[PDB]
RNA sequence: CAGAUACCGUCGUAGUUCCGACCAUAAACGAUGCCGACCGGCGAUGCGGCGGCGUUAUUCCCAUGACCCGCCGGGCAGCUUCCGGGAAACCAAAGUCUUUGGGUUCCGGGGGGAGUAUGGUUGCAAAGCUGAAACUUAAAGGAAUUUGGCGAAGGGCACCACC
RNA sequence: AGGUCUCGUAGACCGUGCACCAUGAGCACGAAUCCU
């Protein structure tokens, strides 16, 4: 069939990793870019490389690719990972607590807290799946 | 040959030998 | 012919801020560069080839043969080692075995027989090595007795610096690999024996890493 | 980038044997074997026969 | 590690622990975790004593601050829960992070490019990360583990009993370890509140990311 | 050498069990050793069910099923492709094979 | 290690484990040497001293080293006595 | 040793006596049948008279005619 | 059934010493076990041992320390003399620097060194080093 | 089928079934004697006992049966393990064994001849128990890994294979 | 008052043993270390 080899996939991965603002979706334009910027000693290898670059960018403008890393999808992840909320999501106005751990906290270092309320336990104990 | 039928053969040979000795009185 | 140390222990050794390999043995640090020992132990480190046993693996056409070389190394007043390497021809097998023998040398301590006068000469206790079926036992001997054994543990014991010993082997000792590794296990288990000679509670000194980490961060990454 | 030396003939014995010594890079197929490697086959007139040399 | 009167939880830490849910553990119990259990409540959930967790966290903080080079501490995580938390820990305390695919041979093979030589190791789960523990055992290298009530306690030296199944509990334990290390180092004042944002250690699945991006700008 | 933890059976505290017969063969095989297959089959398999259902007296008639338990000798079970040989590590797995529907 | 003259003759004194009092060998790579930092009494910072514990490889291979370290820290006075 | 008691000596002695009798090399030298069946009669050398010169053959691997004599 | 209580006591001590334990529990007590442990503890191999007293047979809990290599018995109680002791310490002990044979003596339960400079011997009990 | 007194199919005698009298043999095998102590964890299972929220034998109480959660003791077994052992397969005993000794019975010294000959003994008989030697041989064996072939299995390929 | 309530239709386990198939005398195998 038509399965690419190590040299085509590796060369395509490094030319997308090193260049993104010059390469595009049209096969002839990035084919001529791969002529100019990369040293390819043949033509079939050049065409296979340019075709895999076209397919890889058709993947990239849809979603992320785990094999390579380019600057535009870089630091959008760090913007996503460096967010802050308004409320800290831990200093809520009421915290539910079980009677057993409430009695544990009564003997630990405190007698009563200002932000806890005792709930009611279950009427029965059935907590494992039927296995035997 | 396997041990079972060899033991059967040697039983038959021993029976024939015992018969010949008891008829050689 | 130039040393480029990959580990930080090799850089600490090469920059000449450690004293001996005794602190390395005290802290039980792994040694993965063979010629750190060649830096420490100089012309006193001699090797003799024990056995070259050829092995075969049968294939599509014929049997592909390979040579496994045993060598023992060590200075005659201390440390002793043993290394095994199997490769295609003989010379690179011997070279790799010498490298693995220099890589793994163990220290020895020597005791006395009755009266503790002068330098030690014999094994301090009744140590025992075990690998495969070969069971090698080393017993202390009086002064001037000499190493009485099979020739392979005899030459290993003169290489290890032990002068007087009583041995008693058991099992299929014709296999030289099991025999040599069993007597090497018997010799190497000598410090791993608690006697009332050293019952005092030890003092913990600083590791070389935490005391020369300023040199490490100033020199390399 | 590579070399391969093989010595063929009889070597310390009646039965002949071949000892191949190779390290580095060595290609065999295609057109790039023609204009990269150089191969010479010579002979040695030993006292017990003729010895073969193939270097590349 | 709590023998004084300045190294204990006052009010906020217990509330954070109760909010994240670090007191409740797994259904199963290991035999080496009978120490760090108060009592089994209903529905087969074990309750972790918080004072023992605080003492073990203080001991691990002492172990981290005990060495002076911050780069020699290596922090490993492989699961998707503690991904951002270990990176924020290495950003705060100067450690070296390995987040995602701890490849084998990094502690034993000196030809591989990721050959690190650390002095102290901190992991997230001994059950999931059984691979850094064996490579830690192959050299002389102690480790720190945030252990649950059912993790196999083996080859570890400071086991901090907590909840490693929820993202909030993992992120909270990482944040308290970071602030304890920074307080013992002296770079962070003790009386002033350093509770700026504990949410930076909290992972969220990408459907929540799209929901947050649709709700906010 | 010993091949299995048990001896290819499930006799642990008996010494003697009742022997049964194979289905295809007539070989006397012990009960805890023979491979059993309790198959639940229907009378009409996949295309005749609509043939019965359209041409019937009673509407909404449920089709009855056939129940049978099969006893297989080991050679007959391997020959009839019931069980196969497994690797040395996969021999110790006692779970039933997975089912899709 | 001594003789009739009383001089020292051994190559090195080996480290003993702080948990089982067993000899740590020169080829036992699973053995560790843990350093524990102390704290200031009032201000609560790193004063500079070290506290050292050594655990042999058999204890870590058993997997029961944290109990030993906690016991040694309770004996030294690091961990609070009530715990 | 199995029977390990303080006044157990005749049991050990009798057991080792029967197990020593249950051997091959020791039993060959302590029975008169092996000595009587031996044509030398327990002697190192012996004399005899030649009857005829025979020729016997070797075994499977090597082939020769090993020449002997009937005495 | 149970035939030698000192043998089982020393085997329990040896097993818990090999396992790395800190305390043991010998189930039956006797005078010879107490004297044997007294010989070890005076010679500096174990700690203080507590005798849990009850009305049937006491239990002994010794504070084990990382100081012992092996403890064993020699069954049956072979009688030795002064001329037979050298062979026993030759084939039983690791070196001639440490290690002791405890033997039953008319002067009491006592090791081989004071059996040597008290000029008396008897039946053997066991060894430890 | 070359032969088929074998595999296969149709008949079928002693036997298979019960009573009464006999022989004491099996891969009668966990191919692992019996008693006693110690040395890891886990979830289940059968029996007996103890404790506890709850559901049910229809709505309240008690004991009981049936479930749920734990604990104790004995038993058939299971999963994992750098405890430890072994030549290895493997074994929580086949561990606590050159750092060699808890008590005790039976039993083996390379393979074949050979469970043979003779003697004794047991049985109506078939046969059981005890049990050699002459002679002959340098091997016969146990555990595991790659090419070996399967009229072994699971996936693919070839007009020098087929349709 | 509205008129086929909704989401996709592996909607493959009809078949079980399967005829005859024996034999290859072997000559023919070597067992490895250091470089000025
Ligand atoms: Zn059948």
């Amino acid at each position: 069939g038509r399965v690419r080899t190590k040299t085509v996939k590796k060369a395509a991965r490094v030319i997308i990793e090193k260049y993104y603002t010059r390469l595009g979706n049209d096969f002839h334009t990035n084919k001529r870019v791969c002529e100019e910027i990369a040293i390819i000693p043949s033509k079939k290898l050049r065409n296979k490389i340019a075709g895999y670059v076209t397919h890889l960018m058709k993947r990239i403008q849809r979603g992320p690719v785990r094999g390579i890393s380019i600057k535009l999808q870089e630091e959008e992840r760090e913007r996503r990972d460096n967010y802050v909320p308004e409320v800290s999501a831990l200093d809520q106005e009421i915290i539910e607590v079980d009677p057993d751990t409430k009695e544990m906290l009564k003997l630990l270092d405190f007698g009563s807290l200002s932000n806890l309320q005792v709930t009611q336990p279950t009427v029965g104990m059935n907590f494992k799946t039927p296995r035997g | 040959m396997r041990a079972k039928w060899r033991k059967k053969r040697m039983r038959r040979l021993k029976r024939k030998r015992r018969k010949m000795r008891q008829r050689s009185k | 012919k130039e040393w480029l140390p990959v580990t930080k222990l090799g850089r600490l050794v090469k920059d000449m801020k450690i004293k001996s390999l005794e602190e390395i043995y005290l802290f039980s640090l792994p040694i993965k560069e063979s010629e750190i020992i060649d830096f420490f132990l100089g012309a006193s480190l001699k090797d003799e080839v024990l056995k070259i046993m050829p092995v075969q693996k049968q294939t599509r056409a014929g049997q592909r043969t390979r040579f496994k070389a045993f060598v023992a190394i060590g200075d005659y007043n201390g440390h002793v080692g043993l290394g095994v390497k199997c490769s295609k021809e003989v010379a690179t097998a011997i070279r790799g075995a010498i490298i693995l023998a220099k890589l793994s040398i163990v220290p020895v301590r020597r005791g006395y027989w009755g009266n503790k006068i002068g330098k030690p000469h014999t094994v301090p206790c009744k140590v025992t090595g075990r690998c495969g079926s070969v069971l090698v036992r080393l017993i202390p001997a009086p002064r001037g007795t000499g190493i009485v054994s099979a020739p392979v543990p005899k030459k290993l014991l003169m290489m290890a610096g032990i002068d007087d010993c009583y041995t008693s082997a058991r099992g299929c000792t014709a296999t030289l690999g099991n025999f040599a590794k069993a007597t090497f296990d018997a010799i190497s288990k000598t410090y791993s024996y608690l006697t009332p000679d050293l019952w005092k509670e030890t003092v913990f000194t600083k590791s070389p890493y935490q005391e020369f980490t300023d040199h490490l961060v100033k020199t390399h990454t | 980038k590579g070399c391969e030396v093989v010595v063929s003939g009889k070597l310390r014995g009646q039965r002949a044997k071949s000892m191949k010594f190779v390290d580095g890079l060595m290609i065999h197929s295609g057109d790039p074997v023609n204009y990269y490697v150089d191969t010479a086959v010579r002979h040695v007139l030993l006292r017990q026969g003729v010895l073969g040399i193939k270097v590349k | 590690s709590g023998a004084l009167d300045v190294l204990q939880m006052k009010e906020e830490d217990v509330l954070k622990f109760l909010a994240a849910g670090t007191h409740l553990g797994g259904t199963n119990l290991d035999f080496q975790m009978e120490q760090y259990i108060y009592k089994r409540k209903s529905d087969g959930i074990y309750i972790i004593n918080l004072k023992r967790t605080w003492e073990k966290l203080l001991l691990a903080a002492r172990a981290i601050v005990a060495i002076e080079n911050p780069a020699d501490v290596s922090v490993i995580s492989s699961r998707n829960t503690g991904q951002r938390a270990v990176l924020k820990f290495a950003a705060a305390t100067g450690a070296t992070p390995i987040a995602g695919r701890f490849t084998p041979g990094t502690f034993t093979n000196q030809i591989q490019t990721a050959f690190r030589e650390p002095r102290l190791l901190v992991v997230t789960d001994p059950r999931a990360d059984h691979q850094p523990l064996t490579e830690a055992s192959y050299v002389n290298l102690p480790t720190i583990a945030l252990c649950n009530t059912d993790s196999p306690l083996r080859y570890v030296d400071i086991a901090i009993p907590c909840n490693n199944k929820g993202a909030h509990s993992v992120g909270l334990m990482w944040w308290m370890l970071a602030r304890e290390v920074l307080r013992m180092r002296g770079t962070i004042s003790r009386e002033h509140p350093w509770e700026v944002m504990p949410d930076l250690y909290f992972y969220r699945d990408p459907e929540e990311i799209e929901k947050e991006e649709q709700a906010a700008a | 050498t010993k091949k299995r933890r048990n001896n290819g059976r499930a006799k642990k505290g008996r010494g003697h069990v009742q022997p049964i017969r194979c289905t295809n063969c007539a070989r006397c095989v012990p009960k805890d050793k023979a491979i059993k297959k309790f198959v639940i089959r229907n009378i009409v398999e996949a295309a005749a069910v609509r043939d019965i259902s359209e041409a019937s007296v009673f509407d909404a008639y449920v089709l009855p099923k056939l129940y049978v338990k099969l006893h297989y000798c080991v050679s007959c079970a391997i020959h009839s492709k019931v069980v196969r040989n497994r690797s040395r590590e996969a021999r110790k797995d006692r779970t039933p094979p997975p089912r899709f529907r | 290690m001594q003789n009739d003259a009383g001089e020292f003759v051994d190559l090195y004194v080996p480290r003993k484990c702080s948990a089982s009092n067993r000899i740590i060998g020169a080829k036992d790579h699973a053995s560790i040497q843990m350093n524990v930092a102390e704290v200031d009494k009032v201000t609560g910072r790193f004063n500079g001293q070290f506290k050292t514990y050594a655990i042999c490889g058999a204890i870590r291979r058993m997997g029961e080293s944290d109990d030993s370290i906690l016991r040694l820290a309770k004996a030294d006075g690091i961990v609070s006595k009530n715990f | 040793g199995k029977c390990r008691g303080l006044r157990t000596a005749r049991k050990l002695r009798s057991h080792r006596r029967d197990q020593k009798w249950h051997d091959k090399q020791y039993k060959k030298a302590h029975l008169g049948t092996a000595l009587k069946a031996n044509p030398f009669g327990g002697a190192s050398h012996a004399k005899g008279i030649v009857l005829e010169k025979v020729g016997v053959e070797a075994k499977q691997p090597n082939s020769a005619i090993r020449k002997c004599v009937r005495v | 059934v149970r035939m030698n209580v000192l043998a089982d006591a020393l085997k329990s001590i040896n097993n818990a010493e090999k396992r790395g334990k800190r305390q043991v529990l010998i189930r039956p007590c006797s005078k010879v076990i107490v004297r044997f442990l007294t010989v070890m503890m005076k010679h500096g191999y174990i700690g203080e041992f507590e005798i849990i007293d009850d009305h049937r047979a006491g239990k002994i809990v010794v504070n084990l320390t990382g100081r012992l290599n092996k403890c064993g018995v020699i069954s049956p109680r072979f009688d030795v003399q002064l001329k037979d002791l050298e062979k026993w310490q030759n084939n039983l002990l690791p070196s001639r620097q440490f290690g002791f044979i405890v033997l039953t003596t008319s002067a009491g339960i006592m090791d081989h060194e004071e059996a040597r400079r008290k000029h008396t011997g008897g039946k053997i009990l066991g060894f430890f080093f």
